[PDB]
């Protein structure tokens, strides 16, 4: 019963609301305001996915609390699988085994895509008991509902007969299945540009499923790579595909990281870098210059800034109704306007820590339905982030 | 093609008289930082000079990159270019004057000439006499005959799993491989064996072709740091430290550069040096600074473009020092200093135009004239930006042209680096 | 616990994505590395020993094979071999606080913890295998 | 033909133009002005030459450009070990500064070593049991042990193969057959190459000196020697495997004659670069026995030291100071400045007029001295663009407004962007 | 090769018998008081009673600390082990400063193990004479003992050994004509080779054939091995051995040096102890040398000043050059001499003045007569006066380069000309402060 | 788990007696012991992917004095199938699919 993906914060998002020409809406797909936001985060998607152009960013801007993350989340979800989507801190690039600047550029090659498409013979059967160990061509009883074919195979191959035989390319794999034994199966693989790192070394993939890889040849297995992926590109062999690359709160990458960016975003391959910042008139890490989000103006020049406004009354009341539908709380008009109030005083993340209090504490005493009352205990009992700093009068051992 | 941010700058726009036009090859004015990039790119293709700077010094957004790219394409891909960052070279397993001298060791390229010709023969016909003496047939699509190896070559094959009827690649000098099947494994009716198959080979029984190999110093450097392989000193797992942490210069790196001259004097390498071209020169530390104003002195450094963006300011490792365009006045005198200007309204908006011809995108005059508007109102850059998603905007309205409209539309929506300021004040 | 091998798939395009055609690698006789089979003095030896142009030992084919079987010997080079070879208590200890025992007594008695959930190891399928690779693994 | 090495900062130098008295010359080979400096570097050098003391370092001071550089890399061509390093090289993220500073220290020392053996060598006639070794001049047969039956099987030796073999039953076959070659048509193996059959007599001792520097302690660090020789190599370097054991072998080599050594000079660029730590650490180096000659150049007058907001001449502390021979520099004059340019203009094949050669020349004394430098190879590119025979001062005037200088590049940085 | 070091004319503290000092100190001039101090503490080393004792050789630069160090040094001689350390070495980045400064404190003391073994050798003639078959059995065959006729090179003398080594005896290829090394209580057979009597010169192979034992059969071999109880450390820390060590990649990384303190103690200590009291080994504990004290950081001093307080702890020799100045990795925090003052306490200083002109003038024709080069009075009396304005090591520099300019000159002696010229060559910081 | 009856072999056909019956495993060549574990009288106990020579077996009336010691012969059947109800972290399976110790490739050891 309980999945791994339990009920979160940016669960309740499931999408874009947004017509067929990306017109927001009032509530739908799980967002419920950030109109203009709304429009930029559908517009820059379908710029994605139509991939012809390379090379663009853009920046979330807006106060905490105002759908920042929500519209990256729901970005993300609108692209759907097939396309890579590399989430990411600006805290990740702090790597010890690989440079900051290695691990961002690496972070950029799990956000670029490929399809390749492999055409080979897989055939059917079934485990008889064959290949009977210690106790020549032998005897291979393959064998389908639809059709058989008993026949042998030399001695290379009647040692890999063996509950369904799936013979493919490789030395042999594995009620009867049914149909023609001879199948053509088309499978496409899509990786994100793993060929970098899945030809490394030997034993490799190892490396690409543990990051034990320190920084990788540098201009010595990423060019050759890139000119064979082209080659591969306008023959038919395969085709690459564009992903988004998103750095939740930036600020926290130094004037380097922003230098390499400043020219990561002008290659053929360069990803949509989406970004996301909070803070405003800040110092950049590493320097003293104070610029606005703690980008330097070289980089915030090559990127689109996307503000977010606050919610109101009517979208904070419908972000709750959402979230409560999404989890199992239910209320009364009262108690929705109570928290519709607490939250436009306080904050929304908070009215809604506030809302699965009450709905636990409703719990707790058999209720059915949270009332205004549950709301009130649950605020006594659990405090606010200014109202403890109003009680820091006490001086609970400061610096 | 995937349109890249350089895309539309396929060469530098000099004229045969050397002058630069005043908008020609994707590149718009900027007439006197053109006729300096065309200078350089004719002392770069002299080859007799090593070392020598170059510093595409100016204001942001002034295409000192575009430039360099202009140089890059007009060299030719047959002449290295290393494109590099400043921040690259603080790397965390190789110390920073290291990483600068494998990129200096990148820039530089030499071409191995060489005749190499095969020896194909069918295995069915392995026949050996003597271990001390073996033969092997030749059966292609165009002829057949009969081929005489040293006991050598025999163990080389021997030690591959070969099987009658398969399809061996024998080379004149070393080496062997295996190619299964010669349309006579398939036709047996076996299944298959992991790999794939492959038909006769067509042409003559023995080939000989000329082969150009563009390699360059830091892979003979890569290639010397290991041993090779082939014994048990072959042993590789993964985590492997390919670039390892640093190769001392006399005695690894002076017997390359022997050699090389060597095969040179022989007519076998003809060396071909390159240039880097390292972008955001002022993220370099002092400490690199130093090392790099002496590195590039040697007789062997290549031609080296800089690019500063950003003016005078407190140099990196210093803290107290202060010198213009971020580099220290040590190396930044004997780098030839080629300022770029800023562009203008009609150029901004010609350049426009260029990117929207290369992009595909289609504006109209009054779009045009807007969106130059747009642009010199905070910087090109944002123009260049939103010229994309007004033709997305266009074709989701179904348009198929820009129009005042679409830009206003889009322009409201986005937000600049000079508006998101303003309204950042709040 | 035994955890199942996590099987990675993968396309076979990718394990051949750094091969390099056979009719463009030319011959890297930049290895310098030939210091582990080559001495000083042999290499002047072989300096001093390589047989003249003439070599006195279909016409055209066999000058051709002779002049190229007489370009390859005059590459000859040596770093060093001769130098590296020409220059050149194991105690009983307790490992722990315990007066005398035997070491493999003190490695046997105190064992409690096994691995919580170790897996075999991942293996990459890509349903088609190049033979270069398989080859190479083998 | 391009090679590696061309035209470069300090290839018009060939080296320390000095007379046999250490009488500087105008200008001889290269070099020009500087006369004081230059009859320091010859003294430095003839002390090097001589090799009588040990633990002495020289400091190259003067403003930038005043051929600090110029005249070290002028007495290392007329200097053989020589090793040239920064203060960056040192920084070593898997070596302490001390460790690097200890390996440039013993690399900078040479050594040659003497190495006589016992040699036997000849062509192969037929083998068992017993060996038939043949030469030019003779025959012989030998008898062959356990050992020399079980390497004439793990190496596949054979009738025609030049095989060589000393004491320590160390076979080798250093090359194929001789005239069975001819059988071999087509293919021909890759270790399986041809020789020249030997002659004179069969055994025959060579004498042979290996040349390696003080830093072979890298060899005798690891199990594996040749492998740490190329790349970084050891990290470690423990202090008891370096003195206790080099250094008392190096000794008993001398003195028993074995072995030579011959101290180099470590010249370190730019020693203003370097931490506290390092001169510290060179205090002490410097008073041991084999201690290189170290020079040093510097551009700096009353700075601070790295790693500390202490100031002194130099930039570096004053202990040090105190054990350094300063050799300051003269900037250059006119004609000094227009003679330097006349050589830069002939080691380039750059053809300039005389009323072109008086501008280059103000040029640079209004301007830095390598700004007048690349002025030279620039107005050679703009005529050769133009197709003239030789450079004018239209040239040099149009490079002169295309590249900016220092001066002209901070005069119009208005701009702050 | 000579190769005359910087300051190798220091030969000992140069103290009469009374123990006060004088001029001519076997090299080293001035510094009574100082030499004295120093002769003081090395009676202490020499006593090798006291341990953890820490000196400081306090004075203004050019005092010559580092001459009466290596004076004190070579008085010791090379029996006792001294390592030279300058604070620069502690910084490490592969191992912690504090394990640094341990390990630098164990190669500071030394221990001489001794090792006697009885050996027999010479060639082999196999025999087994015949004996009935066990008496307590039945009947049969058996061996009671096996004779071993050695022939060394002064004689022959057969060797009844015991019957049960025959095993290692056909073991080894022991055959009638060949060298074997014999262990008295051991037995093992190890043998070296056939006599080179019978080396042919026409059988190729080496390794093989060895000459004849020099002396009687029977050898007791003395010998000393002196190793510092560092080396003992290193020693025991690596395995050797099998156990797939030698593979490349994933061991060739042998700089591991992070030690512990549980291998360092304890069982190391307890069988040195162990080899003292049985005979096996003499304990030897030597000096430590660390110049440049106040380059180490507070987190250096702080376990110092705990190190120092071990019974084990050597005798060390601090010299410090700097005066009052900020410790390192601290927040401007002034202490005397570079030092934390709580470390200050546990050294002794020992102050160093000033060299007198006079003095000054002694040393620098001390030097040249080490160097071998005769002076002129003048161009000493100019000497003396160049090395009295500016610092003294500035003189001494000077002889050398001056020698040579004079015997290129065509004069050998060096002229108050030559060091004048030189004067104007070269000169001092003190002079080119003038920017 | 029982008493090495036989252990005559790559797949190597193995006789396990217990209490219960005797069963001839047709065991993979993957679980082949490499130390002692001798083909008679050794009592193992193997399990599906590392085998444990529990101990020899009660053989200890066929000398008065030897080094090995004895357990009884097994009474559960040789092939049992027992349900454990293990509690681990996502943690233990992320670590250990990072840095695998299963298997026997000789990639894996050196690894
Ligand atoms: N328009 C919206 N529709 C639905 N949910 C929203 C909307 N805006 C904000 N939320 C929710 O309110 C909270 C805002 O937090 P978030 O914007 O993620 O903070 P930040 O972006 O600063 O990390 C989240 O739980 C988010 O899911
Ligand atoms: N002379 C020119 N003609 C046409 N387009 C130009 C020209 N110079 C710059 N651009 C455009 O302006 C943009 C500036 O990019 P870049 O060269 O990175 O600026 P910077 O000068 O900061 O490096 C480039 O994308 C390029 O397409
Ligand atoms: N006396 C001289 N003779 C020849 N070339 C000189 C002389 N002085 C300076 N140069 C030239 O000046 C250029 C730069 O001088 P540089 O050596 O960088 O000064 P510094 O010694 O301060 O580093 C060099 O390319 C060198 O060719
Ligand atoms: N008393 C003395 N007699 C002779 N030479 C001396 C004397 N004192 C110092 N020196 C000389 O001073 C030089 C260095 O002294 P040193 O021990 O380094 O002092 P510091 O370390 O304080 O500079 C040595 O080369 C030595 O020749």
């Amino acid at each position: 019963v309980t999945r791994i993906e339990r009920i979160g914060a940016h669960s309740h998002i499931r999408g874009l609301g947004l017509d067929d020409a990306l017109e927001p809406r009032q509530a739908s797909q799980g967002m419920v305001g950030q109109l203009a936001a709304r429009r930029a985060a559908g517009v820059v998607l379908e710029m994605i996915r139509e991939g012809k152009i390379a090379g663009r960013a853009v920046l979330i801007a807006g106060q905490p609390g105002t759908g920042k993350t929500a519209i990256a989340m729901g970005m993300a979800q609108a692209l759907g699988p097939d396309t890579p989507f590399t989430a990411i801190a600006g805290s990740e690039i702090f790597s010890l085994e690989m440079s900051k600047t290695e691990a961002l550029t690496q972070a950029f090659r799990r956000s670029i895509g490929v399809r390749i498409k492999e055409e080979t013979e897989i055939i059917e059967g079934e485990v008889v008991e064959i290949q009977i160990d210690r106790p020549k061509v032998g005897k291979l009883t393959l064998k389908t509902t639809e059709m058989e074919t008993i026949y042998d195979l030399g001695t290379k191959m009647i040692e890999s007969l063996t509950d369904v035989i799936t013979i493919d390319k490789a030395t042999g794999k594995i009620q009867c299945p049914d149909g023609e034994l001879q199948k053509r199966k088309e499978v496409v693989h899509t990786v994100s540009l793993h060929e970098i790192d899945v030809i490394n070394s030997r034993t490799q993939g190892f490396l690409a499923l543990f990051s034990g890889d320190t920084g990788e040849i540098k201009s010595e297995v990423r060019e050759q790579i890139n000119a064979k992926v082209a080659e591969w590109r306008e023959e038919g062999k395969a085709e690459i595909i564009p992903g988004v690359l998103f750095i939740d709160e930036v600020h926290m990458l130094d004037i380097e990281s922003f230098s390499f960016l400043n020219r990561a975003l002008e290659s053929d391959m360069a990803p949509v870098l989406i970004m996301a910042t909070n803070r405003g008139i800040t110092r950049i890490r590493g320097t003293s210059y104070q610029s606005p989000h703690g980008i330097p103006i070289d980089l915030l020049d090559r990127l689109l800034i996307v503000s977010t406004t606050p919610y109101s009354e009517k979208d904070t009341k419908q972000i709750l109704r959402i979230r409560c539908e999404e989890e199992d709380v239910e209320m009364s008009e009262d108690a929705y306007t109570v928290l519709t109030r607490i939250g436009l005083e306080t904050s929304l993340r908070y009215a809604i820590q506030l809302i699965t209090a009450a709905s636990l504490v409703c719990r707790k005493r058999k209720g059915t339905e949270v009332q205004v009352d549950d709301i009130k205990r649950v605020y006594s009992l659990f405090l606010d982030e200014s109202r403890s700093t109003q009680y820091m009068k006490e001086y609970q051992d400061a610096f | 093609q995937r349109i890249a941010s350089h895309s539309h700058v396929k060469g530098l726009g000099l004229d045969e008289s050397g002058l630069a036009k005043q908008a020609a090859s994707g590149l718009v004015g900027q007439e006197n930082a053109r006729e300096a990039c065309g200078v350089i790119v004719e002392l770069i293709k002299s080859k007799k000079m090593a070392g020598r700077a170059v510093l595409l010094a100016g204001p942001p957004g002034t295409g000192k990159t575009a430039l360099a790219l202009a140089i890059a394409q007009e060299l030719g891909s047959k002449v290295p270019f290393c494109p590099m960052v400043g921040s690259e070279v603080y790397s965390t397993e190789i110390k920073k004057t290291e990483v600068l001298m494998e990129n200096f060791r990148r820039a530089i390229g030499l071409r191995i000439k060489e005749t190499k010709e095969v020896y194909e023969g069918e295995v069915t016909e392995l026949t050996p006499c003597e271990i001390s003496h073996v033969i092997i047939g030749l059966k292609t699509a165009k002829g057949t005959k009969q081929l005489k190896l040293d006991p050598s070559i025999f163990e080389s094959l021997q030690k591959e799993r070969v099987e009658a009827g398969d399809v061996i690649y024998i080379e004149a000098n070393s080496g062997a491989v295996k190619r299964q099947g010669r349309c006579d494994t398939y036709a047996t009716e076996f299944d298959l064996e992991a790999e794939e198959y492959v038909p006769l080979p067509k042409g003559d029984v023995h080939k000989k072709k000329e082969i150009i190999q563009d390699v360059t110093l830091h892979d003979l450097d890569v290639a010397n740091a290991r041993p090779q392989g082939g014994q048990d000193i072959l042993s590789m797992m993964g985590q492997l430290m390919k670039p390892k942490k640093t190769e001392i210069t006399d005695k690894l790196r002076g017997e390359i550069n022997k050699v090389v001259n060597k095969y040179i004097d022989q007519g076998i390498a003809e060396l071909v040096p390159g240039v880097l071209f390292v972008d955001e020169v002022h993220m370099l530390d002092i400490e690199c600074f130093t090392y790099l104003h002496r590195a590039l002195e040697s007789s062997i450094a290549p031609i080296v473009i800089f690019a500063s963006n950003r003016g005078n300011c407190v140099i990196r490792g210093t803290e107290d020092i202060t010198s213009p365009h971020g580099i220290p006045l040590d190396l930044l005198d004997r780098v030839m200093i080629i300022r770029t200007m800023l562009y203008t309204p009609q150029e901004m908006k010609q350049i426009i135009k260029i990117r929207a011809q290369t992009e595909g995108i289609n504006i109209s005059e009054e779009a045009l004239n807007h969106l130059g508007e747009i642009g010199t109102k905070t910087t090109l850059r944002y123009s260049v930006q939103l010229l994309t998603p007004a033709n997305l905007l266009a074709k989701i309205n179904g348009k198929d042209s820009i129009e005042k409209e679409h830009v206003e539309e889009i322009s409201e929506l986005f937000y600049d680096a000079k508006s998101s300021a303003k309204i950042l004040a709040d | 616990y035994v955890a199942g091998p996590l099987e990675y798939p993968s396309a076979s395009l990718i394990l051949k994505a750094l091969e390099r055609d056979f009719w463009k690698e030319a011959d890297l006789s930049m290895f310098d590395l030939i210091g582990l089979e080559n001495k000083i003095t042999r290499h002047e030896a072989e300096l001093l020993s390589k047989k003249k142009i003439p070599r006195k030992l279909q016409a055209p084919v066999y000058g051709r094979d002779l002049l190229r079987i007489c370009a390859l010997p005059s590459h000859g080079r040596v770093q060093w071999r001769g130098s590296l070879d020409g220059r050149r208590l194991m105690l009983t200890l307790c490992r722990c606080g315990e007066s005398l025992q035997d070491v493999i007594d003190r490695v046997a008695f105190v064992i409690p913890p096994v691995v919580a959930a170790p897996p075999s190891l991942r293996v990459p399928r890509p349903p088609p295998l190049y033979s270069h690779r398989m080859r190479i693994l083998r």
